[PDB]
């Protein structure tokens, strides 16, 4: 929920996951997220919804979006001897989804 | 739809849907007001039944004294009372409540490069305080017009609310209902006389989950809670049951959490680090308008008197860990910031799920 | 002259004549004021001219006048205030400001919250409970200006009124500030002969525990007048009784032309600070004579120290020495202020560390409920600015001001810190100054301030391995720095060693504790939770007013009495004992949980003084010193 | 009101893209999604503002395009497309 | 009319003015009358301010009562309505002003020659008017009655410069003392120091005294009281008074000539002919003992005008006596209810709880106390042992703390290079050795002592911040804790807990006595001449003999060298030494005072004035003490080189050690009030340095 | 409000109207009551004016007092 610095009027934006409801969310550079984004896509792939409690707004937005993501292995090169969990910074529950 | 509103809908009843993002404070408008002339002391009353107008005094105090034009008395004792001579007598005037709401189009269907569009709405009397921000509503109202002091003759649209319909009703302690009808009261008594009520309740818990009968029994026990004790020395004994589910991935513990979230009258499903924009435990931030401290939200507080389902319980922040510990045991959350100190209720049962290290659980 | 006004005045005369308590209260105020005036004449304080009125008594006497007071206070409160002024003037003729009215009792539908305040309650007397968030600067308001004309050598005056002064509206006659007399001579203002009445505006927001968890809060402005000024600080829980008023014209005039609406506020008649859990308002209880006699007859007994201690938390098995330490901390010792400004501590700090599920958090929650000014904090939840202070900016002046942290808010009080081990080092070194120097020094950008932080601290910590180990070094077990260890007066290691008889006894005690029913409650009915808001003035279940072990409401009457009344003084017979025990502890060969410094000596003095406070003794005795000395030995061995 | 800028391909290299305000009337509202390239035919006219511009020190007028027509430079299937 | 009705007040301004006039000519305290001799100095341009003491008026009333004549209570009337009595006293003074014995020369002030020209102009207009009226002879007709009517008509016709435009003095009311009020059974609410809590609306217009700490002081600015305009058309000077924060300038002339004429001249304002007051706005804050339980300290605005400017500095704990006056309302218009007013204190008198060392002067009354302290003998030990007498022992620590208070000789070289005279002391030891008590004792003793915490005082709380001052409407640099302790002592508790940025700030402070800030806000160097007293713990928290004293002291060598004295303070348990501490502490807790009755502690004010007189001294060193110091430094360097490989090392001796020895010797010479440094002072400095670290660690 | 203050007067128009009503039905001067027979003539369009004599009211008050 953000306030426009000129209009002084608040807007609720669901983000890319909510906006792609009944659609497709295309995430480039999947390995380079911060913690807040990782929690957001974790919640979206877990229960297909996004819960927000900010600025007096307590609600749940539908996030039934298919996700196509692109990522790079650690070190810039994939290693065949190591398995998939070691090749990415992605933790196992987000790889399972 | 909000963006399909047109000039053809002006001054007509429109039915429209959206999400409410802000509700203002209640203003006081005059319905009946008794006015008295300043020097003339002529007494008049004004009755207002129309509160539809915004940024306008469609009914106001008269610009000159009404005693002369009436000529009510035979004596009629050039005397001019002056412009705006009337004074409102407040102790004999009557008032109602007016509320400003803001309706936004739902964020699921918004163009990608566009800011979502919103409308200012007005409600009065019994239509006020019937909806909180975040609620998805259908609204019947008059698409109306005001001028705000970008085009020589441009008016900002607004809605005079005639009816509010809440599509779904959020669950909390304040919105909880305690009243029960006689037929459901008797029907629930026929449930308790069944000797196999335990078995049918356990089978009703997650029917599409195979196995885990002991976990389903523990979920039945968790949903009921226990008897809470308040002692003469003041030491409070909790009755809510907290259950942890540790295990390998793909074993339907997250589905059990989701089912408990669905079946519980009050329930919040979050991760260990919280939600995308809803935190865990309790968040005390400042009011966006008045800069005063208020409780923004949090999983353990919004589900007071209910169940908090914490998935991925192992991964958690440090402040959330101590808040979760206190809120499990004492069923309260202590908040001590530089502005506000309080102890607030978090009387909720915790159902947590987690995975062990190195992937699967190791017997060694 | 209005006839119905006079009839209402006569009816309130009849009510005041019937109930003689208000007649005695007016006279008691008058004798206090006249005695102070006579003391100022021969060789101080003055009481305001207002009377607390019970609404229930008025309802029993006259239901019509009571409903008039509640529903139309503008037509009923001024006649009653006129009646009270007539009574006080009739009695004060033998030995000038008109008398005011305050209201107490049940309000029914008028007991509201800032969210529940609506426009149907306008022009009605309402009682509103909430939290004070903002308070304005106290500003004088000119009521009568006095001027001097030097040419004629005469004094003139002009009276000023505004709409907030009167409940009934009046024709607004704005009389300008006179600089001429009627003949054109220059007037000079006579400051000091003019009268200025103090004026304040506060904001009362609904309480964060009575507010919905996700919504933005609702608030209301309250205007306070001369004697109601500065009865609140921000953060207080309050109950304000006053008239919900509408003011001015809500844009209906031509000059105004906007939808702020009619501006609404409460003209406060009464402000009650309320004691809530973990707030800055201290709990106080009105002591009757019978309670004082009960406290004094318990004071003469020999087992009073082992009676109050076991009656703190009887629902907790064991921890008998910890209950004694909590009682002595609640007594709190005597603070010394020397002639050169040097300060000496009086209050006692207790650290508890040990195994989980040992009722440490339950003891913290008990001290939060039973102490007058206890504030509960957590380890990582609170921060450095959370406990000490912070700097913000107010809207009007634009200059920086201070927001008081938990330690400053708990001045002359109790801080209960849970999860003491998980705290950040910045907040630790903040706490080093608080626990010994008893002050908080803020040196920020532009501001340099010293705040009082005279606090008792209870801390609950855990060992770094999660469980205490006997074979390991206790310094390795606690792993807390030496300087923090020295600050705490008593450190208690609570291990969950298990024995068959002890586990049997604790199991029986907890099982018989879970089989309790409150009086007046059915067997199957659930106990309801009502949040305790107490007015601040100025294992056996059946404990009923000191049979064997005292009740918690009586025990904090005893603690309050011992704190206000007795200030015990150290004597030689206690001094010899504490000196000998301090020397023995300094030169002991044994290993101790707590290190031994000169702080242990002052700990012995504080504990002896606190035990003397239990006995209501003005002198500290040898028996006080020996029990203070062997209480310390348990916390060390 | 629609903000229209010069398409970045047509802009000369060192120069910045110019922009105009285009006023769309009753039938022309919401035909152009932001981020799409269109051709607008309309009357090029001046905005009238009180006391002109005090910052410049010159009697300088702002300009707009009152759009007579909008032409653009959809997952709807017909009955024949379903058969195909 | 009935619009402004009259009221009868007990005050009468006729016999009060006559009482004021008779008081100023007949008050002979016990050359001639006091205020008549003071007005002679005022007329001779040697005195700028007139201080009216209410003690003098009370004594005058006592003498009038003993004579038997009836006198009005002038003290009480001044106390209730001081704003009127300022103008009454100014009128009385202007009525009886002695002629100046001195003549005006070219070295006088511009204001003095302006006022002299105005007085000469007034005399010339009076003489010209009476001369032309005599030239009329409009009756051709009792000489003395004719002259009386003549002066009556002449003083009524002409326009003169009023006495407000011919006054060269400022008038202030000194409050009556409590001690003098006790003698006559007078109850002085004016004397009683109030907190900011207790200054309510009923104190408005009264002369009251407030005690508190000064937090903010604005810069001195010219506030115009009356504006002077010149008219080219008529030649008049038009003056308009100003009593608000804003004014509207006059455009058309309003003199007597241009009022009647059809063509009005245009007024041009002149700064030199207009009247200004030196104006300062200050904030006073409640002391910590004044603040009630659980409350935040409040602040009061003080208006300082005239001669009293620059007498208030931030951090000073003061008694400010002034007139409590209302001001026009500042704030939101919607929030105001009726005739709301702001408040301020128009300052009249300032008393310092701690007297500044630079303000010390050798008055007569100071000299006998200094001679008494000297003739008592053993001054060094007496002053050292009386610093924190509730703390048992630590005699050498208190000796170095006294040398910290006094300091050494600040050195200026003709090349411009500077060697600091301030001494820096570190007190590092085990917990519970009362080092925080010693810092608090020193840092209340010193007049400009600022107590800080390791993490409670941040970097911006130490150095500076670029803040806007709204009353003067300018962005100014506002100092931190080190600026507040300038030419004082900065009192840093928990020294090892500080972050590295504050360590760099004090690193620049400790030697160069400056702070160089080059940020986005500011590019300055500012003076931070603090002597630094630091308190610290070892690295493990408890000292252990297994580690080297360099190892368990987490202090870099460069920051170690800055400290002139570092005291290791070991808490070593013993049966005999702990018992003396125990009896000392128990006696202090029981009788609320010090055990040993064989010596009387010096009072902090007496200690402050003796230290001030010591700081006035400027000792120098001779050849023999220089040779002894050189030999001692050589021995110290060789000894440190020997100890370097061993565990006994306390660092490496540096030239800073030599300069610290010289500084301590000069401080010890200052305590003896000698202009030279002796052998014994150098030996005492050397033994202090040796027992600071080596002696206690050896034991 | 204070613009039209109330005053207390000895006259009460409730028991005076009830006294007037009882006077018109029970005053039998010495067919049936006087003003009741007069109102019959008024109702029969035979009489146009009603004359209230204060002597009758004085006699009525005397009989009520006796
Ligand atoms: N016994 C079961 N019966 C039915 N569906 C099951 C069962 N076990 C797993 N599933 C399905 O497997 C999918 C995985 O969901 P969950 O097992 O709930 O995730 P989870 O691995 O338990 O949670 P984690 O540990 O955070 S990845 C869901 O679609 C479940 O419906
Ligand atoms: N020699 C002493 N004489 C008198 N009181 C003492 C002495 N040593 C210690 N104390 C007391 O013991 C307590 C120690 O408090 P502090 O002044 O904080 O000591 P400390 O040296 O600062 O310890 P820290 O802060 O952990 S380094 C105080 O109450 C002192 O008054
Ligand atoms: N000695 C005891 N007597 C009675 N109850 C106890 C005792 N020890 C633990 N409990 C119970 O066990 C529960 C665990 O909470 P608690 O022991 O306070 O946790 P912790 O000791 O980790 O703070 C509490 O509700 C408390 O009532
Ligand atoms: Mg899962
Ligand atoms: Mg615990
Ligand atoms: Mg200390
Ligand atoms: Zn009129
Ligand atoms: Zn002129």
């Amino acid at each position: 929920v953000r306030k426009d610095p000129i209009t002084k009027e608040w807007t609720l934006e669901g983000g890319a996951l909510v906006l792609a409801d009944k659609g497709v969310c295309l995430i480039d550079e999947f390995d380079k997220m911060n913690d807040q984004d990782r929690t957001s896509i974790h919640e979206a792939m877990e229960q297909q919804s996004i819960s927000i409690s900010k600025a007096g707004i307590v609600t749940t937005l539908q996030a039934r979006c298919s996700i196509i993501a692109a990522a790079n292995p650690n070190g810039g090169r994939y290693n065949s001897t190591l398995p998939l969990a070691q090749n990415v910074s992605l933790t196992e529950p987000i790889l399972s989804r | 739809p909000l963006r399909d509103l047109d000039s053809e809908h002006v001054s007509k009843i429109v039915r429209l849907s959206g999400i409410i993002i802000s509700t203002s404070v209640l203003s006081s408008r005059a319905t009946y007001l008794s006015i008295m002339c300043r020097n003339c002391r002529h007494t008049t009353s004004i009755t207002i039944n129309n509160f539809n107008s915004i940024t306008g005094n469609t009914v106001s105090l008269p610009r000159s004294c009404l005693s002369t034009i009436e000529s009510e008395s035979s004596m009629a004792n050039k005397k001019n009372c002056g412009p705006d001579p009337y004074i409102i007598i407040h102790e004999s005037s009557k008032f109602i409540d007016q509320q400003f709401l803001k309706l936004q189009e739902i964020p699921e269907l918004v163009p990608v490069g566009e800011m979502p569009r919103n409308l200012t709405m007005t409600c009065d009397r019994y239509l006020t305080n019937k909806v909180i921000p975040g609620t998805r509503v259908t609204i019947v109202g008059i698409y109306s017009i005001y001028n705000s002091k970008s085009g020589v003759a441009i008016r900002t649209p607004y809605i005079k609310i005639l009816g509010i319909q809440s599509d779904v009703e959020t669950s909390s302690i304040w919105n909880s209902v305690t009243m029960f009808t006689e037929e459901e009261e008797e029907e629930f008594l026929q449930l308790s006389r069944n000797p196999k009520l335990y078995e049918i309740l356990t089978n009703s818990i997650a029917p599409s989950i195979f196995g885990n009968e002991d976990i389903k029994k523990a979920i039945v026990c968790l949903l009921m809670g226990g008897s809470k004790k308040i002692l003469p020395d003041g030491m409070r004994l909790r009755g809510d049951i907290n259950v942890l589910l540790l295990g390998d991935p793909g074993t339907a513990k997250s589905q059990l959490l989701k089912f408990v979230e669905k079946v519980s009258p009050i329930a919040v499903y979050t991760s260990g680090k919280g939600s995308s924009a809803a935190g865990l435990t309790a968040s005390v931030q400042r009011d966006p308008m008045t800069r005063e401290f208020y409780l923004e939200g949090g999983a353990m507080v919004l589900a007071d008197g209910g169940v908090v389902c914490i998935d991925e319980f192992d991964k958690m922040r440090d402040e959330d860990r101590v808040a979760i510990h206190e809120a499990m045991e004492q069923q309260t959350i202590s908040i001590a910031k530089a502005g506000i100190t309080t102890v607030l209720n978090s009387r909720t049962s915790v159902l947590a799920a987690a995975n062990p290290i190195y992937g699967r659980y190791d017997d060694l | 002259p209005d006839a119905v006004f006079g009839d209402r005045v006569r009816r309130f005369q009849e009510f005041l004549d019937t109930f003689t308590s208000y007649r005695d209260s007016v006279r008691s105020i008058q004798v206090y004021n006249s005695n102070n005036a006579a003391n100022y004449n021969d060789d101080l304080n003055i009481l305001p001219h207002r009377i607390i009125i019970s609404l229930d008594d008025l309802r029993e006497f006259d239901r019509s006048f009571w409903s008039g007071i509640l529903v139309e206070p503008a037509y009923f409160i001024p006649p009653a205030e006129k009646a009270l002024t007539d009574l006080a003037d009739s009695m004060d003729d033998v030995p000038r400001h008109p008398w005011k009215l305050s209201f107490k009792g049940s309000f029914g539908a008028h007991a509201l919250s800032p969210r529940t305040l609506t426009a149907q309650h306008l022009n009605k007397l309402v009682s509103v409970e909430g939290i004070v968030t903002k308070t304005s600067l106290v500003r004088p308001k000119l009521i009568r200006s006095v001027h001097y004309a030097a040419k004629t050598g005469r004094f003139h005056y002009r009276d000023y009124t505004d709409a907030t002064t009167t409940l009934t509206t009046r024709i607004p006659t704005p009389a300008i500030y006179p600089t001429e007399d009627t003949e054109g001579n220059k007037l000079t203002t006579e400051y000091g002969y003019s009268t200025f009445i103090d004026h304040q505006r506060i904001t009362v927001q609904e309480m964060p525990e009575m507010a919905p968890a996700g919504q933005l809060p609702r608030s209301i402005d309250v205007i306070l007048d001369d004697d109601l000024v500065d009865k609140t600080k921000p953060g207080d829980r309050v109950n304000v009784v006053g008239v919900f008023k509408s003011l001015g014209a809500g844009g209906m005039n031509q000059s105004n032309s906007t939808l702020i609406g009619f501006k609404t506020l409460i003209l406060g008649n009464t402000v009650y600070p309320l004691h809530a859990r973990s707030t800055g308002v201290a709990a106080r209880q009105m002591l009757t004579d019978f309670d004082i006699r009960n406290i004094n007859k318990l004071s003469k007994k020999k087992d009073i120290f082992d009676i109050l201690s076991q009656s703190l938390a009887p629902s907790i098995y064991g921890h008998d020495h910890i209950k004694k330490a909590i009682l002595l901390m609640l007594m709190g010792g005597v603070e010394k202020n020397l002639e050169n400004g040097s300060h000496l501590r009086g209050d006692i700090n207790i650290l508890m560390v040990g195994d989980p599920s040992t009722a440490k958090s339950q003891l913290l929650r008990f001290v939060l409920n039973t102490a007058s000014l206890a504030i509960a904090t957590t380890g990582r939840g609170s921060s450095g600015v959370g406990l000490t202070a912070a700097v913000t900016t107010d809207r009007e002046t634009g200059e920086r001001r201070l927001e008081a942290g938990a330690m400053v808010l708990a001045d002359r009080g109790v801080v209960c810190i849970d999860e003491f081990d998980k705290m950040t080092d910045v907040d630790r070194v903040a706490i080093h100054e608080v626990m010994e120097q008893q002050t908080v020094t803020i040196a920020k950008a532009g501001i340099h301030t010293t705040l009082n932080a005279r606090c008792s601290v209870i801390a609950a910590a855990n060992p770094v391995f999660g469980q205490y180990d006997v074979n390991r070094d206790p310094h390795q077990n606690i792993a807390l720095p030496d300087s923090l260890l020295s600050r705490f007066d008593l450190l208690f290691v609570v291990t969950d060693d298990i024995n068959e008889i002890r586990d049997r006894s604790i199991s029986e005690h907890v099982l018989r504790t879970h089989r309790y029913l409150p009086p007046g409650y059915l067997e199957g009915e659930p106990v309801r939770e009502r949040l305790n808001l107490s007015l601040a003035v100025g294992g056996n279940y059946n404990g009923t007013e000191i049979p064997k072990l005292v009740t918690i409401p009586f025990l904090r009457k005893y603690v309050q009495y011992a704190k206000e009344r007795v200030i015990p003084q150290l004597t030689q017979e206690a001094i010899n004992v504490i000196v000998k025990n301090y020397t023995d502890l300094r030169n002991d060969d044994n290993t101790k949980k707590s290190p031994i410094t000169a702080r242990t000596l002052e700990t012995l003095i504080r504990l002896a003084t606190a035990h003397a406070k239990v006995r209501l003794s003005k002198t500290v005795n040898k028996v006080d010193a020996k029990v203070a000395a062997n209480l310390l030995r348990f916390a060390l061995l | 009101r629609v903000t229209l800028q010069e398409a970045p391909g047509t802009v000369p290299p060192g120069r910045l893209p110019r922009h105009r305000e285009v006023i769309l009337l009753a039938d022309l509202v919401d035909v152009s999604k932001p981020g799409e390239e269109v051709e607008v035919t309309g009357i090029y006219k001046n905005n009238y503002d009180g006391n002109l511009n005090a910052k410049n020190g010159f009697p300088v007028f702002a300009t707009i395009i009152e759009a007579n027509s909008i032409k653009r430079r959809v997952f709807s299937w017909t009955e024949e497309e379903e058969r195909e | 009319s009935a619009a402004l009705p009259s009221i009868q007040l007990p005050v009468d301004y006729n016999n009060l003015f006559n009482e004021i006039t008779d008081f100023l000519v007949t008050f002979k305290q016990d050359k001639g009358p006091k205020y008549m001799a003071m007005l002679q100095k005022v007329a001779n341009r040697e005195l700028n301010s007139v201080i009216i003491d209410l003690d003098d008026i009370l004594q005058y009333q006592n003498e009038k009562f003993l004579q038997g004549t009836q006198a009005d209570d002038l003290v009480s009337a001044i106390q209730q309505n001081a704003n009127h009595f300022t103008e009454l006293f100014c009128r009385a003074i202007d009525n009886n002003m002695p002629l100046p014995t001195k003549e005006i020369d070219y070295k006088d002030d511009v204001l003095d020659v302006i006022l002299n020209q105005r007085r000469l102009r007034n005399e010339r207009m009076l003489s010209d008017r009476t001369n032309e009226i005599r030239s009329e002879n409009l009756m051709d007709t009792p000489p003395s009655s004719m002259n009386d009517a003549l002066r009556e008509v002449v003083e009524d016709e002409t326009e003169l410069f009023p006495p407000n435009l011919t006054r060269r003095y400022f008038l202030y009311f000194k409050p009556l003392s409590q001690n003098c009020a006790r003698r006559y059974r007078k109850k002085a609410i004016s004397s009683k120091p109030l907190s900011v809590r207790q200054i309510k609306g009923d104190f408005l217009g009264q002369l009251i005294t407030v005690r508190g700490i000064i937090t903010r002081v604005s810069d001195v600015k010219p506030a115009v009281e009356v504006i002077a305009y010149t008219c080219d058309q008529c030649g008049y000077e038009v003056f308009q008074e100003v009593n608000s924060r804003t004014f509207t300038p006059l455009s058309e002339c309003t003199s007597e000539e241009c009022s009647q004429n059809q063509t009005k001249g245009q007024l041009f304002m002149s700064t030199r002919a207009s009247k200004f007051s030196a104006f300062q706005e200050c904030k006073i804050q409640e002391l910590s003992q004044q603040v009630p339980v659980g409350h935040i300290p409040r602040s009061l605005n003080i208006h300082v005008n005239g001669t009293l400017v620059r007498s208030l500095s931030p951090g000073d704990i003061v008694d400010v006596t002034g007139i409590f006056l209302p001001a026009p309302y500042t704030g939101f218009k919607a929030l105001k209810a009726g005739l709301l007013t702001e408040t301020y204190l128009e300052a009249q008198f300032v008393r310092q709880h701690k007297k500044k060392f630079a303000s010390f002067s050798l008055t007569s009354d100071v000299e006998e106390r200094v001679m008494e302290l000297i003739t008592s003998g053993d001054v060094y030990n007496r002053l050292a042992k009386s610093i924190a007498p509730e703390i048992y022992g630590n005699l050498d620590v208190k000796k170095a703390l006294l040398l910290l208070l006094v300091g050494g000789v600040d050195k200026r070289v003709g090349d411009g290079m500077k060697i600091r005279g301030d001494i820096n002391v570190c007190l590092m030891g085990d917990p519970g050795v009362a080092k925080s008590q010693l810092l608090k004792a020193i840092c209340k003793i010193s007049p400009r002592g600022v107590y800080t915490t390791g993490k409670g005082s941040s970097g911006v709380g130490l150095t500076a911040a670029v803040m806007k001052d709204p009353v003067t409407d300018e962005m100014i640099l506002e100092g931190g804790a080190l600026v507040l302790a300038d030419n004082g002592i900065c009192c840093i508790d928990e020294f090892d807990k500080m972050d590295e940025s504050d360590r760099t700030a004090i690193h620049e402070v400790m030697e160069q006595q400056t702070i160089s800030i080059s940020k986005a806000g500011i590019n300055t160097t500012l003076n931070a001449r603090t002597s630094i007293l630091a308190a610290a713990n070892p690295l493990y928290g408890r000292y252990n003999p297994r580690l080297s004293p360099l190892d368990n002291i987490n202090l870099p060598a460069a920051l170690l060298s800055r400290f002139d004295i570092l005291f290791l303070m070991l808490d070593i348990p013993s049966r005999d030494d702990d018992e003396k501490l125990a009896e000392h502490v128990t006696y202090v807790h029981m009788h609320n005072k010090q055990p040993d009755l064989d010596f009387t502690p010096v009072e902090p004010s007496k200690m402050r004035e003796y230290i001030a007189y010591a700081k006035t001294k400027r000792p120098v060193m001779s050849e023999a003490v220089n040779d002894y110091v050189v030999q001692a430094y050589i021995r110290l360097r060789q000894d440190s080189k020997r100890e370097m490989d061993s565990k006994f090392s306390f660092g490496q001796a540096t030239p800073r050690t030599l300069l610290g020895i010289i500084r301590l010797s000069q401080a010890l010479a200052k305590l003896r009030l000698a202009d030279m440094v002796d052998i014994d002072d150098v030996e005492e400095a050397l033994r202090l340095v040796r027992v600071s670290k080596e002696s206690l660690y050896q034991e």
